[PDB]
């Protein structure tokens, strides 16, 4: 199948028509997405099969064909871009200054942008084009707005 | 059966639309990977 680096839609034909369940990042021959998008199931790229390699429900991440490769981190100061790939719509860059999720285990950047659930797995980038995490694991706050963590994995 | 389709290159775009606020929130992450607001 297709192994070129870049952003990909994750689709299913199980429901009515063709439905976009999420998005992911192909980098260094490894496909990276959020666990809730695939539930750890195998994927197809044309006639090729991608098998899960690593995953963790708590981090809400999964890699296919190899170990997690993305290790860039938000610097805690600068604006970043969500490369949103919404269902049925063209990929689009949105620039924003992340907020913070404060947890008992440390602070994590968060992006206050609301897109349909099938946009989960879209990459968040720094100014050099490096993927600093994936969009789609978040919370609804007081005023009803959605805020996603910048979820990044560990490169072993 | 799930399948993937290429949607684009991963690049920073100059003069992309700039939006969104920057909230500082206390949150908790449970064993199921779900975040919740702590108050
Ligand atoms: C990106 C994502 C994932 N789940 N949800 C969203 C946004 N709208 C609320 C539900
Ligand atoms: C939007 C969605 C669906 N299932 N899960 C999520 C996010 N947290 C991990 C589990």
């Amino acid at each position: 199948g297709e192994t070129t680096d870049g952003v990909y839609r994750v689709m299913t034909r199980r429901l009515l028509g063709s439905t976009q369940v999420g998005v992911g990042v192909m980098q260094e021959g490894v496909f990276h997405t959020m666990w809730h998008v695939t539930k750890g199931a195998a994927l197809r790229s044309g006639e090729g099969r991608l098998d899960p390699y690593w995953g963790d429900v708590k981090q809400d991440l999964v890699s296919y064909c190899g170990p997690w490769k993305l290790d860039a981190a938000w610097d805690g100061l600068s604006e970043v871009q969500l490369l949103a790939v919404p269902p049925g719509e063209r990929a689009k860059n949105i620039q924003t200054l992340p907020g913070i999720f404060k947890t008992k285990d440390g602070d994590i950047g968060a992006v206050a942008l609301d897109y349909p659930a099938g946009t989960s797995g879209s990459p968040i980038l720094d100014k050099c084009g490096r993927v600093i995490g994936l969009y789609g694991n978040g919370v609804v706050i007081k005023n009803g707005s959605y805020v996603s963590a910048i979820t990044q994995g560990k490169r072993e | 059966d799930m399948y993937i389709e290429r949607a684009g290159d991963i690049t920073w775009e100059k003069d992309a639309e700039v939006t969104g606020n920057s909230p500082r929130l206390d949150v908790a992450l449970d064993e199921s990977g779900d975040f919740s607001l702590v108050e």
